[PDB]
């Protein structure tokens, strides 16, 4: 409160020193159960590819992209980026996603690379060193060869087909073993929904489907159309939501809030003082529910009295005698039954004068601002 | 069309004409009169920034802005409790009526408190029937239930002791003889309230159940009041949506701004939303302040009619509803209040020869209090405010000079008791 | 030949609920009492979409093209309901003027007594469909009524579309950029709506 | 404690001149709050930019000032009203409106000046010392009714 007025004496009174959040206890994330995924097998199990002096072309797009399974699994022995590293493209996007692949011995796939050099870099299997993704590479003696060797293959502009007759073989050293390889680049195309588990009646940070925000998700009893997704109230505000793994539609209130509030006697009287939490309930924070807001720190008290200071919806609080903080419903004024009936009067026997000051303002402190020498100095 | 402005009346006028009125109507007249706001508060930083760290960092470089909005937006809040307070508030003690009724006809019962209901008067159900993002609604200091209290406490005081109860204590008197000096008040000569008390009794108690019916047949009647809620919906409605614009932004929700773009757009996109609600709040905080001003200024008007209306009997011309001002009941509703003006309407007026004075012997003779007519045929002098023909005497009338300076005096006996 | 639009037309248009709540929205929509021309078939323009409609208790319409030449030159939208499934395609096709009832490619997706109506439009690169079907009691022209059409479809694909044309009591008319007033019920259904341009009072 | 009303007026005044004050200090956006480092620091057509949000900001905080003093001066001006009706009505006359002249009934008031405001000290009858009584509307005589 001292900090909050700019003053080391405070006099007598409520002050809103600072306004209560209740903070999101989580995050939730939901999407849609994983499906469509892109069928790389055609690259990463397949025994064979086209000649590294005629290298193939491959895109895909309306899938999910499996790259942190790409990057994780031992089916490909190494890979390389000339975009982002792969910890980055398991959570990208494009339009659609574009790629080429091929097979020769490893040296000759190498050949081949982003930003490699060798007549497959030069024209046959070409890729720029700037290109917007990643390449892969794996052993292929099993497959993309016999034990006579890959005669029957050809050796060496991007992602397509400098070139000669191949001469992979099994028996060879680590160039001239066979393996295959491919490389690719970048809405259609993205990596995985990671979702979490649904919390409800706590106070959360959510994602639905790519809307946020943070409150207390509820289960609810508004239908909702097939097709709809999300719930709004009169005024834009985002009110309900679809959960995309299980149809069902909660309902969405805000994390509790409002003016945290000090009571205090002037600091003349006191240091003591009590909170009232504006709003708040106070199961969401002595302590005493009132109808404007949880307020602790004062006494509740089943006499009445004036109102010293106000709380709001009928409390008032004084600081009172052994001394405390108290707060009590106000009294209005002494009950009185006037003694009516058809036939009595009271009649006045005497007087006072009372002479009653009145204060009124009549003129302001006068200012009159230069707005050329206060704006520009 | 081109409206017509009211029925032409040539007025009867001539020189020597009177229209005195041998009858009237109580007439009560409800008035309907703000009182209070919805007492508001908006978390600005909440409100602008929506808990976002990145835009409540940019937010402090403007200052002392979101807290003299607050404290704009408080000192509003305040001013709805004192204006409230300076309304309700103008009895001393909760004044309570007796168990028996004899209010010498007149029924209260539809004005007074119901028991079975908060213990609103039934008329005070009608009235609370017929009305209908970091920001936050504060409750009133008074709650409805004590509002009730104090227009029970006005009331009965009124109804029980008069004018007496705003002077000093409460003084109890007969409600018949109140309503004496209720006419007293209006120059209506007192015996003609006991000679007719059941007649204007039936008047009130009719006049009352008019109330109820207009009322219950038309919404339209609080439209003071339901304007006032409809204005404080339509203004944080409008602050809500505000939300939702672009301000030259690329997004109005601040989390697509700071996913979309590097940290150096970012901020600079942020501070187009800021910009924009902080302009949109500084908005409505401008026009809460000029509403709150013409709130205040009506409550202001209630309260003097609550003092001069109710606490007493205001002599101030259409001040009171039209008709000469007897008294009034206040009655609650919601973020306002309603008087029920009690009125004496004149309602059957005939017209007679008058004149300024009578000379008797030489002597000029002006009437005391009154105005001289004539049937015809005989000469009277009567109230100016009810037709009471009077033998013209010296105890009805004075003296001053002689018949030659009076312009249209005329010639009768005055009867010397 | 032309027929009087009456109410209809309006379709959902957003994937949002809203409640015993009046919305207003711009967006591609039929004017209200539009002249909607009428067939008994031609190469049409899409222009800013299109609302189709026929009258049916047959099965005898079936399907769909769309594009800029609708012929050879770049990828181009098939649409053909087949009774086992409607199915899409984006190829650059080329046919015949258009396939009949005897009664490269980059994309693909698999899914009188009556109305079937419907609403087709391309923005973002997102095509769009909604429909609504209904029984009927009149023969040679749109039913005065309202019924609000709601999604099927929604593609990514991207595709330059300025002519269509239909594979088989029909009704083509088209979307303009209009403010509506939309009536949703307690249950979150479009029940009733307003043309803002369409008359004073409606403004 | 009787006076809050002229030292709350005071004190509203004092507390919109600091704030107006206090904002001069602040960036709205630009390299520094002191007009004198964007100055000094910043070239022409880098500098105008810096300063554009200075009288942007300087200029929507007067803009703020001057409207709330304009409602402030409507609130002074309606009491002032309010102060020279009573002096019309209270000090110069006798009002008969209840309550209008200090809570009895009204006799007399005097004027004392006060710093941004006036005073009046409203003397008035209160009657006190009540006795019951019975009462009558009125009251025959020979079988006609007399009323006081
Ligand atoms: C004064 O006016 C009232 C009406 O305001 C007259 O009262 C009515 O009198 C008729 C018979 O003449 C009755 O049918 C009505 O029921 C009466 N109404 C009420 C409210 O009582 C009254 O008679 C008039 N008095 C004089 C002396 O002219
Ligand atoms: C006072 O007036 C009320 C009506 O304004 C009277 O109560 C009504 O009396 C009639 C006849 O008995 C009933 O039909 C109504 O249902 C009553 N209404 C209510 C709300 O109770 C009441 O009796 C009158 N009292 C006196 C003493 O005259
Ligand atoms: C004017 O008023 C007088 C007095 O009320 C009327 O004179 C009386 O008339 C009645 C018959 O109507 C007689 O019984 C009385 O004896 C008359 N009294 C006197 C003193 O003469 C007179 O009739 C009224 N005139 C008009 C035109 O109404
Ligand atoms: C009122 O009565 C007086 C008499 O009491 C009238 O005075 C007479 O007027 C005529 C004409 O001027 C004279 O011839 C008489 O000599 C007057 N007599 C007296 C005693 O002065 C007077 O005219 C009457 N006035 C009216 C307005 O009727
Ligand atoms: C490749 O085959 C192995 C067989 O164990 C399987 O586990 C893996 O998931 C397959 N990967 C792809 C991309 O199909
Ligand atoms: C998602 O999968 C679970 C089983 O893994 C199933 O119970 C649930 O119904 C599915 N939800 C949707 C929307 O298909
Ligand atoms: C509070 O302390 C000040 C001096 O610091 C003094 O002037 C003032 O009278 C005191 N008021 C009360 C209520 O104690
Ligand atoms: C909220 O407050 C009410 C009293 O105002 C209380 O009955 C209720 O238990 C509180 N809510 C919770 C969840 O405790
Ligand atoms: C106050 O009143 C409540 C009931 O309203 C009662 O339970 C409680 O014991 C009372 N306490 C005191 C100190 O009177
Ligand atoms: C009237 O009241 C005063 C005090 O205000 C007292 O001194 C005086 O004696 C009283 N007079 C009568 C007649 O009661
Ligand atoms: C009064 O008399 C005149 C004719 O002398 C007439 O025009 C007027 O309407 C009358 N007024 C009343 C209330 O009788
Ligand atoms: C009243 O009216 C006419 C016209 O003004 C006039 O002849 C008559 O003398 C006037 N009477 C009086 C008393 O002025
Ligand atoms: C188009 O509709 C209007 C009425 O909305 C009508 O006047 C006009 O004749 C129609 N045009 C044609 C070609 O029928
Ligand atoms: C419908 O189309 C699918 C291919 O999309 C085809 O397999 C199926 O046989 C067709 N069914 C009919 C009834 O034509
Ligand atoms: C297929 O694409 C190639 C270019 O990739 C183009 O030359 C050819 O004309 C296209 N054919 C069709 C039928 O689209
Ligand atoms: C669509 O047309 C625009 C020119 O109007 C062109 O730039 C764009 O590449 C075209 N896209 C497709 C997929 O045809
Ligand atoms: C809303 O739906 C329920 C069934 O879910 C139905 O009983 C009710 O009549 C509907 N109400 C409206 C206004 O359509
Ligand atoms: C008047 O008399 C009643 C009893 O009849 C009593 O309760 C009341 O207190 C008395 N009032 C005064 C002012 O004496």
């Amino acid at each position: 409160t001292k900090c909050t007025l700019k003053s080391f004496t405070v006099e007598k009174g409520i002050y809103q020193t600072s306004n209560f959040r209740v903070q999101p206890t989580e995050s939730i994330v939901r999407f849609p159960n994983i499906t469509n995924l892109c069928p790389f097998g055609e690259v990463f199990n397949a025994t064979r590819f086209a000649s590294v002096y005629a290298w193939n072309r491959k895109r895909i797009s309306n899938c999910v992209a499996d790259y942190s399974v790409l990057y994780n699994s031992a089916s490909f022995s190494t890979f390389k980026c000339y975009g982002v590293s792969p910890t980055k493209l398991n959570d990208l996007c494009f339009t659609n996603v574009y790629a080429d692949s091929f097979v020769i011995r490893g040296d000759e796939v190498r050949q081949i690379a982003p930003g490699q050099t060798g007549k497959i870099a030069d024209y046959n299997y070409k890729l720029p060193d700037d290109f917007t993704g990643c390449v892969i590479a794996w052993n292929s003696n099993n497959l993309d060869s016999k034990v006579g060797g890959n005669y029957n293959y050809l050796y060496r502009k991007p992602f397509e087909r400098p070139l000669q007759s191949y001469g992979f073989q099994p028996t060879n050293g680590v160039g001239y073993q066979p393996y295959r390889v491919v490389v690719l680049s970048f809405a259609t195309v993205c990596g995985p929904k990671k979702s979490t588990n649904l919390v409800k009646n706590k106070c959360v940070n959510f994602n639905f489907n790519g809307l946020t925000g943070t409150g207390v998700l509820t289960e609810s009893n508004k239908k909702f159309l097939p097709f709809q997704q999300f719930g709004r109230d009169i005024a834009d505000t985002t009110d309900a939501v679809r959960d995309p793994q299980t149809l069902e539609i909660l309902d969405i209130t805000p994390c509790s809030f409002g003016g945290v509030s000090v009571i205090t006697p002037g600091t003349n009287t006191s240091n003591q003082v009590a909170v009232l939490y504006q709003g708040v309930n106070c199961t969401e924070v002595n302590v005493f529910q009132t109808r404007a807001g949880c307020l602790i720190g004062a006494e509740h008290v089943n006499n009445s009295y004036e109102c010293d200071i106000p709380i709001g919806a009928g409390i008032c609080a004084s600081y009172q005698t052994s001394q405390s903080i108290i707060a009590y419903t106000m009294s209005l004024g002494a009950e009185n039954s006037v003694a009516y009936s058809n036939n009595s009067i009271a009649i006045p026997t005497n007087f006072t004068i009372s002479v009653t000051t009145e204060i009124l303002p009549v003129s302001m402190t006068k200012t009159s601002v230069d707005c050329t020498m206060y704006i520009c100095g | 069309y081109t409206m017509s402005l009211g029925a032409e009346n040539s007025v009867a006028y001539s020189n020597n004409s009177i229209a005195i009125p041998t009858n009237f109507t109580i007439s009560v007249t409800t008035e309907i009169l703000p009182v209070s706001m919805t007492k508001t508060s908006v978390d600005c930083t909440m409100y602008i920034c929506g808990d976002s760290t990145e835009c409540s960092n940019l937010l402090l470089q403007y200052g002392s802005f979101c807290t003299q909005l607050n404290r704009a937006l408080t000192g509003i809040a305040v001013e709805q409790d004192k204006n409230t307070q300076e309304v309700f508030a103008q009895v001393k003690q909760i004044y309570k009526t007796p168990p028996i009724k004899d209010f010498g006809g007149f029924n209260f019962s539809q004005i007074l408190p119901d028991p079975s209901k908060s213990k609103r008067s039934f008329i005070e159900d009608l009235l609370f029937n017929k009305v209908t993002n970091g920001l936050t609604v504060l409750p009133p200091l008074l709650t409805d239930e004590m509002i009730a209290q104090y227009t029970s406490a006005l009331l009965a005081g009124t109804i029980t002791s008069g004018w007496t109860f705003g002077a000093g204590a409460a003084l109890q008197i007969p409600f018949a003889m109140q309503m004496a000096y209720r006419f007293n008040g209006i120059g209506v000569t007192q015996n003609v309230l006991y000679e007719n008390q059941k007649l204007i009794a039936n008047q009130f108690n009719s006049a009352i159940g008019k109330i109820q019916d207009s009322l219950s047949s038309t919404a339209s009647a609080l439209g003071k009041l339901q304007d006032v809620v409809n204005q404080n919906a339509q203004a944080l409605n409008t602050l809500v949506k505000q939300l939702s614009s672009n301000f030259g932004a690329i997004s109005s929700v601040l989390n697509d701004i700071l996913s979309r773009l590097d940290k150096v757009e970012a901020e600079v996109q942020i501070d187009r939303l800021i910009t924009g609600r902080l302009q949109s709040l500084q908005t409505y905080v401008t026009q809460q302040l000029i509403r709150a001003a013409e709130i205040r200024a009506s409550a202001n008007l209630a309260a003097t009619k609550m003092s001069e209306c109710v606490l007493g009997q205001s002599k101030r011309v259409d001040f009171c509803g039209k008709g000469y001002h007897l008294m009034s009941f206040p009655q609650s509703a919601p973020h306002g209040v309603v008087f029920l003006h009690v009125t004496y309407v004149p309602a059957q007026e005939k017209n007679f020869t008058t004149a300024p004075a009578i000379c008797h012997d030489g002597k000029a003779h002006f009437p005391r209090e009154g105005v001289f007519v004539s049937n015809g045929t005989h000469w009277f002098v009567t109230q100016r405010n009810f037709y009471e023909p009077q033998i013209i005497t010296t105890d009805n009338t004075f003296v001053s000079g002689n018949c030659d300076v009076v312009i249209g005096i005329v010639n009768n006996t005055v009867y010397d008791p | 030949a032309y027929t009087n639009s009456f109410t209809r037309g309006v379709y959902y248009p957003d994937k949002v609920f809203r409640s015993s709540v009046l919305h207003s929205t711009q967006d591609l929509f039929l004017p209200f009492f539009s002249n909607v021309t009428w067939f008994h078939n031609p190469v049409l323009p899409f222009n800013d979409g299109v609302y189709f409609a026929s009258t049916e208790k047959s099965n005898i319409i079936r399907g769909w093209i769309f594009g800029t030449t609708l012929d050879s030159k770049t990828q181009s939208l098939l649409i053909v309901n087949n009774a086992t499934n409607v199915v899409i395609k984006v190829c650059e096709f080329q046919f015949c003027n258009d396939p009949f009832l005897g009664v490269n490619c980059t994309f693909e997706y698999v899914s009188f007594k009556n109305l079937r109506e419907f609403v087709f439009k391309n923005i973002d690169g997102y095509f769009k469909i909604y429909s609504k079907h209904t029984p009927i009691n009149l023969v040679r022209d749109l039913p005065q009524g309202f019924s609000a059409l709601e999604p099927l479809v929604d593609l990514p694909i991207g595709i330059n579309i300025t002519r269509f044309q239909t594979l088989l009591a029909y009704y083509v008319g088209y979307l303009q950029p209009r403010t509506f007033l939309l009536k949703y019920n307690e249950n979150g259904t479009i029940t009733d709506a307003v043309d803002c341009a369409l008359d004073p009072l409606s403004e």
